[PDB]
């Protein structure tokens, strides 16, 4: 929420705390980061549309900052100066080595390790469109999304961490609470992604 | 490294129907 | 009389066929998306098991 | 229930506590939001039809304030000058890339994260109406429906909270109580939607 | 019963009470409400026939007061001035949007959230017939039905609640008693609904 | 909001057959 109610809730729940608010702040921030590193991506982590321009003869394109994983039913889009566009395809490096030396429009790419590579290599500067999942520390919206939605996970995990530090039993209980909450949010993600889609074969 | 972030300036407001 | 036996026999047959032979379904509507079941199109995906 | 019998009940069942009335209040409020964040949604939270006015040359549409999810059976509808309209269809962004750079009335809607999108770009001013579940606060309804409906769930869950902060054993007894009520609630919701509809296989 | 025998029974059963009759009254009323909120509807909650009139050009009809769920083998009935009548059909909003703009007799409706909507919209005032399940606090008969039938559930649940408040073991025992009684009444409902019906295919 | 509740004024009485 407003980052204050959360702190006072943490203080009240774990035994009417008075002065550990500094440790509260330090360890709380840590929580948001930890959760982000975890295999799951909630919807409100999704970044807005991005674009980039790359110079001629440079088939290597570095990863966008704060990137984690691309959007599944989204894909890399090539935008031309005439307003016309196209969506490039993805293949493993191996499949795509063949084109080494074919000039023209870009068509494919590979994730590789940290840099994007397009084997159809243009001879001029060119613009790209991209979408991906980004950390909250690196998004351009004013407020941190995590506080607003899923506060509870955030309340619990910091407490689980805070309580586990002092070697206290209830650590397992709070960890179970956090696990239940995470399963709930994982269900809720699919609740929205496939909310009202209509499908038919072809 | 020139990923620019397009800005969203379009007005955001809704309305509700009276019973 | 022999003609009459014929009339009963035939009649019983049609009458029983009329009452039952119809294509119908059994299912729990709690899980299915109702709007979808009604529709008729070449391919539809009703949702759930 | 009048938001006052709740605190009286909390005191009575908790053991006739007296001087925590502020605490009781803070907590009940903390609670309604948590339950709202939950993955299940009850039946009293669908808003009255709300519409949005869209300006030309723009595809993205801001999400309604405090949105949770769309309505399974309701869809965006556009109302033209004549008063009639058409029902728009939704698809993953990827499938909707094709209509980029095309002319006409809108046709497809996609979620993105915070923004709906219209790829058949409406060259003129336009409006659509929606049916969506919304956060409790946002709804106009003079009073909180959660107060009226399943007040027992609410009573139980808050009691758990303070009790958790009180490191007393019966926190669980209450937790379990919440659950039965929650399950029952889902049954009511599911029981009510299909109350008098007749299905046919076509 | 007469609301007195019930109270003295509660006092006697839970340990020969003398003065908690005020708490008895407060917590007892609460019981009737809680049970009503629960997913089950006993037969003696069924309301009597209802009627309503709606003005022209107003397709929105608010929910009747105290409504919970309609009667299953009952349905919305349209009554005309000539004494002739008809029964309107139920469909999801989506199926029924098409008619938007078809004038004539009303034919269909949807539950929606709190308001009835008829898409065949008449141009004059019109009368409706309706049946549903209503809370005992909102029925027009002199006496509260619940006391008369199923007193025991009412005796047990208030006691279960009263005893659970003081943190006493027998709470599980009384809750089990109440659960057995509820299963009994659920059986008895079907005992009457399908008491002497005769069925044949078509 | 004009849901009116029709009233039931018809006399309610039964009888029993003598053995």
């Amino acid at each position: 929420m407003d980052k204050a109610t959360l702190v006072k809730t943490i203080a009240y729940r774990m035994g009417n705390v008075k002065g550990q608010d500094t440790a509260i702040d330090f360890e709380l921030a840590l929580s948001i980061e930890r959760l982000e590193g975890q295999e799951f991506v909630p919807w409100f982590l999704l970044s807005e549309n991005n674009f980039f321009e790359g110079t001629a003869q440079e088939n290597r394109i570095p990863v966008p900052r704060g990137f984690i994983r691309e959007y599944e039913e989204g894909s890399l889009y090539l935008r031309r100066v005439a307003g016309t566009g196209k969506c490039l395809i993805k293949k493993s490096q191996d499949q795509l080595l063949k084109y080494e030396g074919m000039t023209g429009e870009p068509s494919h790419y590979s994730l590789t390790n940290q840099y994007f590579r397009i084997y159809p290599v243009p001879q001029e500067d060119f613009k790209v469109e991209l979408l991906f999942y980004r950390k909250s520390s690196t998004l351009n919206v004013e407020d941190n999304p995590w506080y607003e939605y899923a506060a509870e996970l955030l309340v619990a995990e910091t407490i689980w961490a805070m309580l586990s530090a002092r070697r206290d039993k209830m650590a397992d209980y709070w960890k179970s609470v956090a696990a239940d909450q995470m399963r709930r949010l994982t269900i809720l993600d699919a609740e929205r992604r496939l909310a009202n889609q209509e499908i038919f074969m072809g | 490294y020139d990923w620019g972030r397009p800005v969203k300036p379009v007005g955001s407001d809704w309305s509700t129907d009276t019973p | 009389p022999m003609n009459d036996i014929l009339t009963w026999l035939f009649d019983s047959h049609m009458y029983n066929k009329r009452q039952i032979m119809n294509n119908q379904f059994i299912g729990d509507p709690s899980a299915l998306v109702v709007k979808d079941v009604e529709s008729k199109e070449p391919g539809k995906f009703i949702r759930l098991r």
